């Protein structure tokens, strides 16, 4: 009896026995994240504590058969992710305290309401409307309430619960064998003991810093253009050398500047390239922006949804009678059960989600038939890449034509050509340098490198330099307004998001290659070729099961990330944008402040 | 007057129809005999997911006499329908129920949902050996995995016969699936079950 075998042996026990176990955590948290009640917050940690008490025997267990024995590296790597001591490593008061840290974290989030002082009965929460205010109003004081309000009155409430959560969740990534908490974010990316494939932690640090400084000249002449242009919307309130205030971007942080497209549309006379008022005019209802999305899937051969998930979904927000995490979620809960958590409204930015998050449901159904621990992505990056590429050729006009949501005989220019690219470079331009420096703070401080009494000093020191985006208010240190972001209330790595967006060009390279296209990178679609999909399919199907290092290799190329891909596909923009920024300057000052004071003394 | 029953009709509805079902690592087995199997009750059927007969054409089946059949039927996953197939591997054709590799007969199943939900359905995990064709271990003696002997469950001794869980919310994959497995055998011998157009072929004496 090889230790092998009798480890295939428990690994055998442990993939039957974690399925249903798995199952019921999934049901109960789904039942929370749909249904806010504490009953369910209950049964939710009632279910969360049988799954976690199950990982911790199985880790022990686990633990006597040892990797340097395993020749199998799909054993071993089963082995590996098994064995680790998670949250093991802490007492069973921090693990207890940090969990009521992460509970509580998440429903401030999505329970936080800002009041009437009037009328205190008048609250508005971010989902139902201070994010609309934050992408539809164009007054100066009301963008600046929302946007005060949500870092004042909830991220206020994040601030002392933050700093317990770091030094807790330090302890626990050292007593782990890492270096921090963001070391222990940066594993996820890790490759070893494949020659010629391996990723080292720190090369993540090294590689994103060395892409990004790349996309620092095509970010400033965008951050230029979109400079003047809200200058029109907001006359005497932006300085021509000075930073982006944060309450003028697209949303509650700056995250996306796709809302700005109004605002900066190049040629605005032409037909809308954002198709939301079609969507109107052409009655859509949430299941035709999913049934829509599925034909997608269905043309280049990938599987069509499961009845299960048209009916276990909750694609609609429920309304008034129950609270729901509206934040779009694609849940993988075991046992072929697959559904999506979105509040979804007409607009097109929920159209184009709709395939980011049936990208997620597609690349679970595919690793489905991998073993349980082997079940998920490649990388972080690679999970989120996955809906981005179908987006990428969903929003192109071309296809907005086929599906009817633009003219029939709608005809192609230049200038159509540059307000399409414009409207990408908001979404996917405007959004890395935000992520990138989101990430950059929090590792910083994971490390140590930015201490307490500095957290929101170096916060905005570092959303002036990097992200060219000032403060409108002051913010003391009892503020925590990365805290007011989802992602860093509940938990969540951001440099996904980073590594999505060049894999997303580095896919569409490949992709559009395996199907004929012999035009340029932008425009480019691929809804009908079963060639393209299956390319991509022989890589969803793998699942953790092989390296993302190797994974890009055999699709794209490249065993690492490249920035080029997405370089030109905005080549046409970039050339552009420096053309109509000979007026204005391209660049910012970190000095400038609309709260400072225009007097000498 | 009223027309003999010089043959009888073989009890199929007993069969597919039944109330309750086997479990796979001990499957039923029914021995059909004496009578005349009508298969165009189970072609008129909608629900019937699989419908695979080997060594033989599955629209010939009424014109056709065998010397012996049976029938074994049992509860499995949907995923695991393609197992109950000649020369398949899997945890439930390796140590649960094998067809022979030169198998003649057909097997039949659907989604059994509605009915088998929940369920009191095991299936064997572990076994020092595979099954060999149409063998049933329904022993419950624990498996060996290492060297030290077992005398209760514990780290390297595993519980051979684990459960199933059955619900609506699960997958198709993952849902209860019914299979019949008709096995059929022809010899230079007597006849016991024909087809409706062969009911008097040595069906009588
Ligand atoms: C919300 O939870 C309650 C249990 O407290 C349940 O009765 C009700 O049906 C749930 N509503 C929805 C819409 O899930
Ligand atoms: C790993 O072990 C499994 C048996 O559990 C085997 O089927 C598989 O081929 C092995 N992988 C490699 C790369 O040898
Ligand atoms: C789990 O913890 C035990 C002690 O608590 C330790 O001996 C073992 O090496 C740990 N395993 C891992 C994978 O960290
Ligand atoms: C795919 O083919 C269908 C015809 O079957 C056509 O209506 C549709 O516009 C095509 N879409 C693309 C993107 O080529
Ligand atoms: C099983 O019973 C149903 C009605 O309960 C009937 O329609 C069907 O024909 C029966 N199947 C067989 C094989 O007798
Ligand atoms: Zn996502």
């Amino acid at each position: 009896s090889t230790i092998e075998e009798q480890a295939k042996t428990f690994l055998d026990k442990f993939n039957h026995e974690a399925e249903d176990l798995f199952y019921q955590s999934s049901l109960a948290s789904w039942n929370y994240n749909t249904n806010i009640t504490e009953e369910n917050v209950q049964n939710m940690n009632n279910a969360g504590d049988k799954w976690s008490a199950f990982l911790k025997e199985q880790s022990t267990l686990a633990q006597m058969y040892p990797l340097q024995e395993i020749q199998n590296l799909t054993v071993k790597l089963q082995l590996q992710a098994l064995q680790q001591n998670g949250s093991s490593v802490l007492s069973e008061d921090k693990s207890k305290r940090l969990n009521t840290i992460l509970n509580t974290m998440s429903t401030i989030y999505s329970t936080g309401k800002v009041c009437n002082p009037d009328n205190p009965q008048e609250c508005l929460l971010l989902e139902p409307g201070l994010n609309e205010i934050m992408a539809n109003s164009l007054d100066y004081n009301e963008r600046l309430w929302a946007w005060e309000s949500w870092r004042s009155e909830v991220g206020k409430q994040l601030r002392p619960l933050y700093e317990e959560y770091v030094v807790l969740k330090n302890e626990m990534a050292r007593a782990n064998h890492y270096e921090d908490y963001g070391d222990y974010w940066r594993g996820d990316y890790e490759v070893n003991g494949v020659d010629g494939y391996d990723y080292s932690r720190g090369q993540l640090i090294e590689d994103v810093e060395h892409t990004f400084e790349e996309i620092k000249p095509l970010y400033e002449h965008l951050h230029a253009y979109v400079r003047a242009k809200l200058m029109n919307a907001y006359p005497s309130y932006i300085s021509p050398i000075g930073c982006l205030p944060a309450h003028l971007l697209g949303d509650m942080w700056g995250r996306f500047w796709t809302n700005l497209y109004s605002l900066t549309v190049p040629f605005g006379q032409k037909p809308n390239i954002d198709v939301t008022d079609a969507m109107v005019d052409q009655a859509w209802d949430a299941q035709r922006i999913f049934k829509e999305a599925e034909k997608f899937f269905v043309s280049v051969g990938l599987p069509n949804m499961t009845q299960g998930f048209w009916e276990n979904s909750m694609l609609t927000d429920p309304g008034n009678v129950q609270k729901a995490v509206c934040h779009p979620t694609a849940w993988d809960l075991g046992k072929g059960d697959f559904r999506i958590l979105m509040c979804t409204k007409v607009t097109m930015d929920d159209f184009l989600t709709a395939h980011h998050e049936m990208g997620h449901i597609q690349y679970d159904m595919a690793y489905a038939a991998q073993p349980f621990l082997l079940r998920n992505g490649a990388n972080e990056g690679f999970h989120e890449a996955v809906g981005e590429i179908m987006s990428l050729s969903a929003a192109t006009p071309k296809h907005l034509k086929s599906i009817g949501l633009l003219s029939p005989d709608f005809q192609e220019d230049n200038e159509t050509e540059i307000n399409f690219l414009l409207k990408q470079a908001l979404t996917i331009v405007g959004t890395l340098p935000f992520t990138y420096m989101l990430e950059k703070w929090r590792w910083m401080v994971f490390k140590g490198e930015i201490p307490k009494d500095q957290w929101m000093k170096k916060w905005w020191e570092m959303k002036r330099e990097i992200v060219g985006v000032v403060e409108p208010v002051p913010h003391d240190e009892t503020y925590c307004d990365p805290a007011s972001l989802f992602h860093v209330s509940n938990d969540y790595s951001f440099i996904r998001y980073y590594t999505r967006t060049l894999y997303q060009f580095q896919f569409q390279e490949a992709l559009c290659q395996a199907a004929k296209h012999e035009g340029p990178l932008h425009k480019c679609d691929i809804s009908n070729s079963t060639e393209a999909g299956q390319k991509l399919f022989n890589m969803l199907r793998l699942g953790k099961s092989e390296p993302w290092t190797l994974a890009l290799e055999n699709v794209v190329g490249a065993k690492n990330m490249n920035v080029r891909p997405l370089l030109n596909y905005f080549e046409p923009l970039f050339t552009w944008l420096k053309d109509q920024n000979k007026n204005s300057f391209v660049g910012w000052s970190t000095d400038w402040s609309p709260y400072a004071d225009q007097s000498i003394k | 007057v009223r027309f003999p029953n010089i043959t009888n009709l073989c009890p199929f509805g007993e069969v597919f129809n039944a109330t309750t079902f086997a479990s796979v690592y001990a499957w039923n087995r029914r021995r059909i005999s004496n009578c005349v199997a009508d298969y165009s009750v189970l072609y008129n059927t909608t629900s019937f997911s699989t419908f695979k007969c080997y060594g033989v054409s599955p629209t010939k089946l009424n014109d056709l006499c065998f010397t012996n059949v049976y029938a074994d039927s049992f509860v499995v996953r949907g995923d695991e329908v393609r197992q109950i197939a000649p020369g398949q591997t899997g945890k439930i054709a390796d140590y649960n129920y094998k067809l022979p590799d030169d198998f003649m007969g057909c097997v039949i199943a659907w989604n059994s949902i509605s009915l088998d939900a929940g369920g009191s359905y095991y299936y064997r995990l572990f076994r020092k050996s595979v099954l060999k064709p149409f063998e049933r271990d329904i022993s419950t003696q624990l498996y060996q995995a290492g060297d030290k002997p077992c005398s209760v469950e514990g780290p390297d001794c595993y519980y051979p016969l684990q459960s199933y869980y059955f619900q609506s919310t699960n997958g198709v994959g993952y849902q209860p699936y019914r299979v019949v497995v008709l096995s059929f055998e022809l010899l230079n011998a007597p006849a016991t079950v024909c087809g409706p157009k062969k009911s008097t072929h040595l069906v009588v004496n």
